[PDB]
C-alpha cells in the first residue's frame, strides 16, 4: 500500500515574430510616364 | 467601309499570393513536490 500526493506550479512565458508579403498577379505595378 | 482586326490577346490572371515567416521562443519552469507514504 502506498499513498502520494502531487502538487507542481508550472509558469512559462513566450515572444514571436512574423513577416507577411502579398502581391497581386493582376495589378503588380504602376507605371509613370514623363513625356514631352 | 470600316472594319476591326484583332492582332494578339493577352491574359491577365487575377490571382492573389502571400507569404508568411515566424520565430518563436519560450521557456518553461516547474518546480514539482511529491510526499509519498508507505
Amino acid at each position: 500500500h502506498t499513498t502520494d500526493n502531487s502538487t507542481a506550479v508550472q509558469d512559462s512565458n513566450g515572444e514571436s515574430w512574423n513577416t507577411g508579403l502579398s502581391i497581386n498577379k493582376g495589378e503588380s505595378a504602376y507605371i509613370n510616364a514623363n513625356v514631352r | 467601309i470600316v472594319g476591326v482586326g484583332m492582332e494578339k490577346l493577352i491574359i491577365s490572371t487575377n490571382e492573389h499570393a502571400s507569404t508568411d515567416q515566424g520565430k518563436t521562443v519560450s521557456r518553461a519552469t516547474t518546480n514539482s513536490k511529491t510526499e509519498s507514504n508507505t
